[PDB]
């Protein structure tokens, strides 16, 4: 609200963004594994075991 | 410090591939017996069918 | 006298946890498939001629 | 009456713990089935699927569907007919009801074959004595005249004819056909028809042994490296003096 | 700024009986057999519960429900095999519960050692109506048998058992209401898991010496998580072995046959956990003499507490009462393998001499030996 | 020796959730539907228990085993309308629940309130699948159109659908699959609703002034059993008078012929207690936008608290509010009145003006309407 405006907040959520990317990574990358999404994961490198 | 998290690393590979792999068991099973896909999408049908008839 | 592999893995990616979690998961991805087509492949080699995938020849295409 | 006699271990091609099913033999099993079996005994849980995969390519299971004819659900403003059948008609039923059955068998009812592997003991080798192995009764002993000598049989007579000797069949893969040849590629089919999963069953088991054994070494070394604070410990004891 | 586990009072829960729970340091593997119970159950109600979205409770259409559940369902016969090699391991590791207590004297703690009782009756009922729904010849031939052994009540008799069958004999009624009872039952199985596990806190767990642990207790978090997470392991090992190599070991064949009311098979012998029990019915000749025993056997365990002589709790310091118990032990085994047999002169003799060796040693050996060892201890 | 209910661990709970918690002494009646529900919850399940040891669910015998159960089981024609009546009851109940924390400020306790959020979508699930158990003509196409609402997802939505069903359609397998989440998910409630209570009693019941009552606290036992015990008597008068004399009037007729899979009816209608929502989805022109504005709808209760901005939490002493609610009231009333009617002109505007009406009222008036009263008193 109101209150969370100010500096140090600012200061505080720039020392957190990178953390926040690695767990947005990692939930990203997890749910493509999970759900084997293909149209993704033809795109990969070596992993084409699909046919 | 960098071998005992490793095998700690390891582990949870191990742990995580064989989750994957038996709740796509659980949830396949939901899916459709292979009965349901034999019974339909089988509809091959002959274009002899003449003008005007109705098979 | 070059770091351990260990130490330089630990320092790189183990120390964040963040990081920990992110190669734990896409090893899994890698891990799957190498161990799935290699344990494949195993079975399929104690049993040649067994498996219909290697009698499909005799009979095919009419 | 006297104890039956046991059939012995026969060097089966799927005994192994990780072997599998000779395909080649399933399909000449089936074969022997198609005429020779389907006179009187009945597959109630088989369909002209499960095979495409097994044996039999997708076409040449649907032109052997249309070899057979089943009866079809009411035309519309009109009655039962016939259809030629499709990939999801089970196996044609000899009889419409046990009763009939038993009137052209002498009264003995053929059994369902679906899971008669699973459902004696000894499985296949029990059935592959049972089908060699016809002898005549030795002396002391009288039979009813429909009835026939078989010492793997618990009550030693079975209305059973010998139904397998030479030459009853030919083989299109141009195998010789010998009573034991018979036998053995029947055997083979009857173990598959009461478990379709006997492959996939075994390979999962392959891999569950490999991720043992990765796995239990390295949890039970994250078990000794907490406990090893505890393991280690040292104790004393200072009282005042 | 304090822990967020010590406010929250469904976090207060959990920690109190997870995470900071006062443990003994010495405790064996025996203490594991409890964790991996609830684990069993836990497993057992997911696979059923997948198994019910199949299953036709009807007498017409059960047996080719479970046909086309192995044959047309995605990975229905793995789910089946599961589920009924998942029973037998819940047994198994239910007999090692037991025994640890009656090895260690853990049945001192009455209230808990009271629930347990309850439980494991719950259970064999649970297990009971679970192995006759499949309608094969064992099954509908087994609840036949187990159903008319209550027909030896004095003046009621009758009565219950046509009100149980719901009809003069056993068919489709009595199959719908053993389906329910069978869904049912494990869900009050959990509820008693919970009174268990309530009694047992106000005192704490009881380590192999039998000493007061007071001394040298740790929390549960790092330890035993670890702990009981290897017993788990090696649980699911033995469970994924049986059902992937040996589907059908610890089962009977004519369960693959259709049930006939007419025809009966000879030995008709019943689950191998329900054996023991078994032969004791038959060794005595009268019905209510056996169901008597039965009934008996499985109030000795209520009476155990009250027959304790000894000033100890553990066997481990009493090497005679050791000895007496692994007798016990083996005549257990002996009457399992009794039941497996047919009735023949050897059989019956033997059966009768392990039941009476069975009673006798409980009932009359656990006390003397244990007043002598406290005489040898000039206590 | 003192009093052993403070001793005994099962006593302590049943003691403090019972017999001594502290409790305001002005609670009115709106107090009392809370224990109602739980009660009904209780009937609904044993009732419903019976009808599943003779139900059959397959496509074909499901309609069938109703007929049976009706006319040749003792008693059944009873039973199967106090599970079809109780289930109203419990909806009736369950909104005065729901009403009574809006006009008194209940919801102020957040953790209770948001519990609450959660056993009202299960309790929703278990009601929509069990009026499919039937398998009448409206049930089947009432699943059919509250399920093909589903491939407006962006892109899962289709498949997500015919995974549900276990098919291409909506034939026996749903039905089955059905029954068992049906007969699970009433005892997932039940845990749930230990747990509403639990976080309840960490703070103490609202009294209509909305001050705290710590002045004037009461025992619950004698005062409050008894008046719940009257409360639950006149529950009983409510139930027996709908099932012994008009058991019908609430249900929808045509559920009593068999489902026909080509004959779709001239007029759909969910059952009576989900018409306010039909409604809602409805009116709105796109068909994702109608499933966004039915969640939506049911999560603005979540939102409550928030935009709560007055300065007295009872809604006694705040007349315009008063004004306000009744308002919402009567439209909630419109809405369910024009679910049960034909589309055309007249009822879709009515629809679509309530609709709107319904939204702004809980989302802008409100708040407004507190800012004045609040300047208003010169806080
Ligand atoms: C029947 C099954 C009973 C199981 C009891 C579990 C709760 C045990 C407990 O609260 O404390 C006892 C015991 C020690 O007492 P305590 O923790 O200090 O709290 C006792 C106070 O009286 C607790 O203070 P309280 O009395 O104010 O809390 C009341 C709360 C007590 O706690 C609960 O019942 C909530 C449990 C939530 C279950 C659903 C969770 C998932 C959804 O129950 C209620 O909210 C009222 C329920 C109305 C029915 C009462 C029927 C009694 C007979 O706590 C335990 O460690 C026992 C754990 C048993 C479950 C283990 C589960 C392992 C997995
Ligand atoms: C006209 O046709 C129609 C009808 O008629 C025919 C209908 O009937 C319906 C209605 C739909 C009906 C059946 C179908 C819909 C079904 C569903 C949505 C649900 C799907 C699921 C079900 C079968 C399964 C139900 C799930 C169950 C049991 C799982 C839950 C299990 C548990 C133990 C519960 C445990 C929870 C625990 C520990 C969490 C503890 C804490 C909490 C409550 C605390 C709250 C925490 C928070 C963050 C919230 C607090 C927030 C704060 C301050 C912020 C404020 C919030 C804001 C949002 C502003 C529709 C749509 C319809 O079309
Ligand atoms: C206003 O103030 C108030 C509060 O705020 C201060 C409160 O907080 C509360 C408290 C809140 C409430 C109630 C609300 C809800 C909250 C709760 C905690 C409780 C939650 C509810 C539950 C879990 C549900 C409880 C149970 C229900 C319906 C019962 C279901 C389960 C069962 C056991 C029930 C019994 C069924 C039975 C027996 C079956 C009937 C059949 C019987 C005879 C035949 C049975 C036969 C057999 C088993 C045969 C077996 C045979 C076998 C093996 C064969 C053996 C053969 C041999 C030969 C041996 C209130 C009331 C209040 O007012
Ligand atoms: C040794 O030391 C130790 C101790 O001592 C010191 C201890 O004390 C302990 C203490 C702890 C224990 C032993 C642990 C165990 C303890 C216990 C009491 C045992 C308790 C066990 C249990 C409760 C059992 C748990 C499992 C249960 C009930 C089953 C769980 C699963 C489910 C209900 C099903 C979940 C979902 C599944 C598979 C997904 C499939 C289904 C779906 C998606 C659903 C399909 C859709 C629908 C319903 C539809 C809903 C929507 C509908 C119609 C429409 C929606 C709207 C539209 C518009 C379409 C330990 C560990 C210990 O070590
Ligand atoms: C969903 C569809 C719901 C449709 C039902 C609509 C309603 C039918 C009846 C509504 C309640 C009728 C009885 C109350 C009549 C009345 O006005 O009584 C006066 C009296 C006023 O007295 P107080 O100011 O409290 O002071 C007391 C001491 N002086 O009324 C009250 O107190 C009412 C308190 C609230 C009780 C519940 C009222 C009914 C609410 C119905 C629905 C509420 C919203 C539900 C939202 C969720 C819907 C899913
Ligand atoms: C049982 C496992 C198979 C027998 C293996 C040998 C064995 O278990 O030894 C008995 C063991 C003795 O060890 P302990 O009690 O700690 O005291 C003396 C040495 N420390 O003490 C025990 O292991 C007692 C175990 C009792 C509960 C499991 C065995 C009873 C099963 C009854 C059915
Ligand atoms: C073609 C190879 C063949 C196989 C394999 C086969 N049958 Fe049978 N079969 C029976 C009858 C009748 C029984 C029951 C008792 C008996 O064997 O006479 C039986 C029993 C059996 C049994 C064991 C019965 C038991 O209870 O153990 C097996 C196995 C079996 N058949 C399989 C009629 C036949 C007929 C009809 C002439 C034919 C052909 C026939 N059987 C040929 C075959
Ligand atoms: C049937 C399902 C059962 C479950 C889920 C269960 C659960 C548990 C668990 C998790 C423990 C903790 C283990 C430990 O701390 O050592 C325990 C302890 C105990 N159980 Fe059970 N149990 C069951 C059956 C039984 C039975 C049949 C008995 C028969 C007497 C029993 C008697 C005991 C006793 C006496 C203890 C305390 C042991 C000690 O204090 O050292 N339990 N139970
Ligand atoms: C401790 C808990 C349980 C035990 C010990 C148990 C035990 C058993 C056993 C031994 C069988 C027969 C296995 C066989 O014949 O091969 C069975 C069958 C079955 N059980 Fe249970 N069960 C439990 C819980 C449940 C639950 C919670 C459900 C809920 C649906 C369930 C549903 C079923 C079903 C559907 C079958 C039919 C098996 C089949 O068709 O092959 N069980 N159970
Ligand atoms: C569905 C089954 C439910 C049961 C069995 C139940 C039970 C109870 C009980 C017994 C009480 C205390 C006595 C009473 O208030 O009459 C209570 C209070 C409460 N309930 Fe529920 N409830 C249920 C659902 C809900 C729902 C859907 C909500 C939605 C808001 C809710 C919100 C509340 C709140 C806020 C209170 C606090 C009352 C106060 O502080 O005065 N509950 N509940
Ligand atoms: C809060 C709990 C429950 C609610 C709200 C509920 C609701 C309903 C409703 C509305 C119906 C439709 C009946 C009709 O239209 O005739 C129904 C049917 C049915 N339910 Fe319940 N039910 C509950 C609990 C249970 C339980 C616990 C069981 C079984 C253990 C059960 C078993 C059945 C059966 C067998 C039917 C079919 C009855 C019929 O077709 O008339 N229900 N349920």
């Amino acid at each position: 609200v109101t209150r969370f405006l100010g500096p140090r907040y600012r200061e505080l959520v720039k020392n957190w963004v990178p953390t926040a990317y690695t767990w947005g990574a990692v939930g990203a990358v997890g749910l493509v594994w999970a759900t084997d999404w293909r149209l993704i994961l033809d795109w990969v490198p070596y992993i084409n075991g699909k046919f | 410090k960098g071998f005992s998290y490793l095998v700690t690393g390891v582990t949870t590979v191990g742990v995580a591939y064989a989750a994957k792999n038996a709740v796509t068991q659980f949830v396949s099973s939901m899916s459709a017996s292979a009965d349901v896909l034999a019974l339909a999408k089988i509809e091959i049908k002959l274009s002899d069918i003449p003008e005007g008839k109705n098979m | 006298a070059a770091a351990t592999l260990t130490s330089k893995l630990y320092s790189l990616l183990f120390r964040r946890t963040s990081t920990f979690a992110l190669t734990i998961i896409v090893g899994v991805m890698f891990f799957e498939r190498a161990f799935d087509q290699g344990a494949d492949a195993i079975y399929d080699h104690i049993n040649e001629g067994k498996l219909w995938k290697h009698i499909k020849h005799k009979y095919e295409n009419k | 009456s006297d104890l039956e006699l046991h059939p012995p271990s026969y060097p089966w091609s799927h005994r192994g713990l990780l072997s599998s099913l000779d395909h080649t033999s399933i399909r000449r099993g089936f074969q022997v089935y198609k005429q020779v079996c389907a006179s009187c005994h009945s597959m109630d849980f088989v369909a002209y699927r499960h095979l495409v995969g097994v044996c039999y390519t997708e076409d040449e299971a649907k032109e052997l569907a249309a070899e057979v004819e089943v009866q079809d659900g009411p035309n519309e403003d009109g009655e039962m007919f016939m259809r030629p059948g499709k990939l999801f008609d089970y196996f044609p039923k000899p009889y419409p009801n046990s009763e009939a059955a038993r009137a052209a068998n002498n009264g003995a009812l053929p059994p369902d074959l679906s899971y008669i592997v699973r459902a004696r003991h000894g499985g296949e080798d029990y059935v592959f004595s049972l089908l060699t192995g016809y002898c005549e009764p030795p002396t002391g002993v009288s039979l009813r005249e429909g009835l026939y000598f078989n010492p793997y049989f618990p009550g030693q007579a079975i209305a059973m004819a010998p139904p397998i000797y030479t030459d009853v069949l030919e083989f299109d893969d141009g195998t010789p056909a010998t009573m034991s040849q018979i036998a053995k590629d029947v055997c083979t089919f009857l173990r598959w028809a009461s478990e379709p999963e006997h492959d996939h069953r075994k390979r999962m088991g392959l891999k569950m042994l490999m991720m043992m054994a990765l796995l239990v070494p390295l949890v039970y070394t994250i078990k000794r490296h907490k406990w090893s604070v505890l393991k280690s410990r040292k104790l004393a004891y200072r009282p005042p003096k | 700024m304090t822990p967020m586990r010590k406010t929250n009072p469904l976090m207060k829960l959990i920690n109190h009986s997870f995470i900071d729970l006062p443990t003994p340091s010495n405790i064996s593997a025996w203490w594991n057999f409890g964790s991996l119970l609830g684990a069993c159950l836990i497993l057992q109600i997911t696979t059923g519960l997948f198994l019910a979205m199949h299953y036709s409770p009807d007498a017409s259409t059960a047996f080719s429900s479970i046909a086309h559940i192995t044959r047309d369902v995605n990975y229905g016969w793995i789910i089946r095999y599961l589920h009924a090699n998942g029973a037998s391991m819940f047994f198994i590791c239910l007999f090692l519960h037991i025994g640890r207590g009656l090895y260690y004297g853990s049945f001192l703690y009455s209230e808990t050692w009271n629930i347990g009782i309850i439980l494991l009756l719950a259970t064999m009922a649970t297990a009971f109506m679970g192995y006759v729904l499949p309608w094969g010849q064992m099954s509908f031939w087994g609840a036949t048998v187990i159903t008319n052994l209550l027909s030896a009540i004095p003046y009621i008799g009758t009565d219950l058992v046509q009100w149980i069958w719901g009809g003069y004999s056993v068919d489709s009624p009595t199959l719908t209401r053993f389906f329910t009872f069978h869904f049912i039952l494990p869900f009050i199985i959990a509820a008693l898991a919970t009174l268990h596990l309530l009694f047992l806190h106000e005192t704490g767990s009881n380590n192999p010496l039998g000493i007061t642990s007071h001394s040298d207790k740790i929390t549960f978090h790092p330890y035993y998580t670890i702990k009981d997470a290897l017993g788990l392991l090696l649980f699911l090992l033995s469970l994924m072995t049986l059902t992937l190599f040996s589907p059908d070991l610890l089962g009977d064949p004519d369960n693959y046959t259709l049930a006939n009311p007419l025809n009966t098979p000879p030995h008709i012998k019943p689950e191998w956990y329900f054996l023991f029990a078994y032969t004791i019915l038959r060794s005595v000749p009268n019905k209510l003499g056996g169901v008597l025993a039965l009934l008996l056997s499985i109030l000795i365990l209520a009476m155990i507490p009250i027959l304790h002589m000894s000033k100890q709790q553990s066997m481990m310091f009493r090497p005679l009462s050791q000895s007496l118990y692994w007798l016990l032990a083996a005549d257990l085994l002996i009457l399992t393998w009794i039941g497996g047999q047919p009735v023949s002169y050897p059989f019956t003799i033997i059966g009768q001499v392990a039941s009476v060796l069975y009673f006798t040693t409980i009932l009359i050996l656990m006390p003397t030996i244990s007043l002598i060892e406290n005489k040898m201890l000039k206590w």
